[PDB]
């Protein structure tokens, strides 16, 4: 009964987990995922770790070489092994529950084996929690949350000087790429808040 | 990504409804995963992107929840002091401090592989070197060493029962995402979550600074500054990529401003045009959000001043003519390839047109082909994401408002021409060009219509299937990836909540060695066209009640 876990598929597909312990809900949420979307996890986990021309070939070098360089392996690791038991317990039976699934494909590819791998030529290997964890880092966090142009604004900014001069190029600067403008529509009222923090807007870390 | 909360003052015949819209690209197999999770404190209903362990999109019969991306400015690029007398050392509080490094060997099939090392400071990993100039630029993410806590925090929080039991939760999300809330009560809330830098006094954060010691951030500021609303007087909250909140800045990314003109009153509009909306009228803001093009109400004012005292053959004024008929909406004609009217083409040509005269040509050389698009920009397979209203628009819309603007304009983007001169000549050329095409009578021309690829490669354009698995939809739609809505304490149900999405193409991506593709593969591909949508279950007996299989396994850890 702790052992219990039941999946119930609806009229669509969509999967329903039954258990009575955090590792055992989340192994049947892994296990329904590698059924449906084996082949999508493991080109995501490629994706997310820069392990794309391990499997396609040289022209998926420079993308694998950009993933690795825009996130540190190692820190993930060490706030894997800080969680308590109960947290760690979400992304192991996650890794747990698509192992099973993973090891039946495995043992019968004839019949399981997801297409895509015969054509593509290769054959999924087992997860660990770090994977889980990078799925979601590496979209959600290292390309998603990650966003920034300073460099390419500062060089704008040089151009502006030297086309403007440097009062002028400053202020087609705050033209062109504005701090704030009062006029944006916003989510919340003004009546309701307003953000109480004002910014430089002339580079002055530098001045 | 849109997201539309409507609560109790502004419902009818419920006293909440959530409807989101994340924007995330199309993709075959579907961009997310539909799953309910019930046991060990979760009893919860939902899709979410690659499975992950949280929900993004769902409801636990009590609240429910979604996220639109949030674009504030959470990172910022240090410029490392180096020294060539010391390589792999840079200059920090007064002292030559020794960068971290690892060396990495990427595989290669069917070739060599390839070594080389990432380099990493306290403000973050390396990404860029000037051996000329002995700096070397590292970007600093506020949320670096807060991915596993963001991931937790977004699972954590669909056990959450009310407002403070939620936000609880969005103080330890640490990305840059907007969080929205809905309850069986009609309480409705917004959090713009994430982690931000409390920067030093004169740091501008679109510009990199000093690593040397002075200029890095004092630590993160607290979740009181974070934006956020509960129970809004305007009875609503809706976003479309849009600022949080008055005063709040922006994401640093050139191509990315919060002005006067934004999407997100296109939503405004629908959800102000009736005292209250019904679930099937916060719905359909969907479907006509999708058609609306962006531009003719940010444009159409200039352009009917700018004709006004011309003669009824003028060809200029009668592509004005043409735009003040309509309301925006695309609809496909009948061939299901072009558009009923031409407003869209016209818009494009007159704005690529006005921008290459204004915003063009007062940015240097190679900066300014940033200012250049009109927006409509795609490819044959049609948009790889959302329709927006281009940096260059949102520039040229500044100074066509003059001194309602508040933005001063330092250099005058018409160069002393009258505003109105500049409007004609990219009329002028827009009847030339669009006349050459279609000829000269406007009533007859079929302008192409955009179509929607669910494309077989993921956003990172690495395959995830095979290319004969894209699917192809006629008709472009400016939506959600998916779209789920929430209707809380209905009056038409007895049920505290009711639930309903849509993943297309379908739920599994699963094709046999035979080729033989799974019963779900595609059974969601034509509701997703058609603006319909299938009910997302959550108690034990609707689940019974709809069950198509089961599985029960025993299991030891
Ligand atoms: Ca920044």
């Amino acid at each position: 009964s702790s052992s219990e876990i039941k999946i119930v598929r609806d009229e669509y597909g969509m999967p329903h987990i039954y258990a009575n312990d955090t590792w055992h809900l989340f192994y049947g949420y892994g296990y329904v995922v590698a059924q449906d979307r084996l082949f999508q996890m493991e080109m995501a986990r490629r994706s997310t770790q820069g392990t794309v021309a391990e499997v396609l070939g040289k022209d998926f070098v420079k993308f694998d070489k950009d993933i690795r360089r825009n996130y540190w392996p190692d820190a993930i690791r060490a706030q894997i092994a800080a969680l308590s038991p109960e947290d760690m317990s979400i992304l192991q039976g996650y890794a747990d529950g698509m192992n099973a699934w993973i090891d039946k494909v495995n043992t019968n590819p004839e019949t399981l084996l997801p297409k895509q791998f015969n054509t593509f030529g290769f054959t999924p290997k087992r997860w660990e929690p770090f994977d889980v964890a990078m799925i979601f880092v590496g979209t959600m966090a290292n390309r998603f949350s990650d966003s920034t142009s300073e460099i390419d604004n500062l060089a704008l900014l040089t151009a502006l000087k030297d086309k403007y001069g440097v009062s002028q190029g400053m202020a087609v600067f705050n033209q062109l790429k504005w701090l704030v403008n009062p006029s944006a529509p916003t989510t919340i009222a003004v009546q309701e808040s307003n953000y109480p923090l004002k910014f430089n807007q002339q580079n002055s870390q530098t001045a | 990504s849109n997201m539309w909360v409507i609560g109790k003052s502004k419902a009818q015949d419920a006293k909440a409804i959530m409807v989101n819209g994340p924007q995330f690209g199309w993709y075959a197999p579907a961009y997310t995963y539909g799953i309910g999770l019930h046991g060990a404190g979760y009893d919860v209903t939902g899709n979410t992107p690659f499975a992950y362990p949280g929900l993004v999109f769902g409801h636990n019969g009590v609240i429910s929840w979604g996220s639109t991306a949030g674009f504030g400015d959470d990172v910022d690029i240090f410029a490392e002091r180096l020294s060539a007398e010391k390589p792999g050392y840079y200059l920090h509080n007064g002292k030559w401090v020794k960068m971290l490094s690892r060396e990495e060997t990427i595989t290669v099939k069917n070739g060599q592989a390839e070594t080389f090392t990432v380099w990493r400071t306290v403000h973050g990993n390396i990404l860029q070197t000037d051996q000329t100039t002995q700096t070397a630029y590292a970007k600093s993410r506020a949320w670096d060493g807060k991915e596993v806590a963001s991931l937790l925090a977004w699972t954590h929080q669909m056990k959450a029962k009310n407002w403070q039991e939620w936000t609880q939760q969005a103080a330890k999300q640490a990305l840059t995402i907007n969080w929205y809330y809905a309850d069986v009560n009609g309480n409705i809330g917004y959090v713009h979550t994430g982690a931000y830098p409390d920067r030093q006094s004169g740091h501008d954060p679109r510009l990199p600074v000093p690593g040397t010691g002075k200029w890095d951030w004092k630590g993160l500021l607290p979740f009181e500054m974070n934006p956020k609303v509960y129970n809004p007087q305007s009875g609503y909250i809706a976003n479309w990529a849009n600022s949080p909140q008055k005063d709040y800045p922006a994401s640093d990314l050139f191509a990315f401003l919060w002005g006067g003109a934004d999407r997100v009153t296109e939503i405004d509009r629908l959800l102000e045009q009736k005292p209250r909306l019904t679930a099937d009228q916060a719905w359909d803001v969907i479907r006509q959000t999708s058609r609306q093009d962006l531009n003719l109400r940010l444009f159409l004012p200039t352009l009917q001043a700018a004709t006004s005292g011309l003669t009824q053959s003028d060809p200029r004024r009668q592509l004005v003519e043409t735009l003040t008929r309509w309301d925006g909406i695309n609809l496909l004609n009948d061939d299901g390839k072009t558009w009923q009217q031409p407003g869209s083409a016209i818009l494009n040509v007159w704005l690529t047109s006005m921008l290459k005269r204004t915003v063009v040509a007062a940015v240097p050389m190679p900066f300014d082909k940033w200012y250049s698009a009109s927006g409509y920009e795609t490819t044959q397979d049609g948009p790889t994401g959302s329709l927006n209203i281009s940096v260059g628009a949102k520039i040229l819309y500044e100074a066509v408002q003059g001194d309602k603007s508040p933005i001063p304009q330092a250099v005058d983007l018409f160069a002393g021409k009258p505003q109105q001169e500049v409007v004609l000549a990219a009329l002028e050329d827009t009847w030339e060009t669009l006349s050459k095409r279609y000829g000269n009578n406007v009533s007859n021309w079929k302008t192409p219509a955009m179509a929607l690829t669910f494309r077989a490669n993921n956003f990172f354009g690495v395959p995830q299937a095979a290319a004969e698995e894209t699917r192809h939809q006629a008709e472009y739609q400016n939506r959600g990836t998916e779209n789920d809505m929430i209707v809380f304490s209905p009056t038409t149900s007895d049920r505290p909540v009711l639930a309903w999405d849509v993943v297309a193409p379908g739920q599994s991506g699963f094709i046999a060695p035979d080729g033989t593709v799974d019963k779900h593969y595609e059974d969601q591909l034509k509701m997703y066209e058609n603006f319909g949508r299938k009910s997302l279950w959550l108690t034990k007996q609707d689940v019974e009640a709809h069950k198509e299989s089961q599985e029960v396994l025993h299991v030891q850890r």
